[PDB]
């Protein structure tokens, strides 16, 4: 189960 | 080679307005996958963010 953090979008 | 796609295995992350959702077995055109997890790109004609940890990308 891949878990993606919006904590690092593209900034 | 050269990833810049994201073909999702599963349904979308998108939780975000700026971002973009596919769904299972689906193709789709990055434009920015420099980042080290959430890369800019567009579904179709959907511009939007996405998670390449969930997706991943298709050499053709």
């Amino acid at each position: 189960a891949p878990s993606i953090d919006r904590s690092t979008k593209p900034a | 080679g050269r990833v810049r796609w994201a073909r999702a295995l599963y349904d979308f992350e998108a939780l975000e307005e700026d971002e973009l959702g596919f769904r299972s077995g689906e193709v789709v055109e990055v434009l920015d996958s420099s980042n080290p997890s959430w890369w800019t790109g567009r579904l179709h004609n959907k511009l939007g963010l996405f998670p390449a940890n969930y997706v991943a990308p298709m050499m053709r």
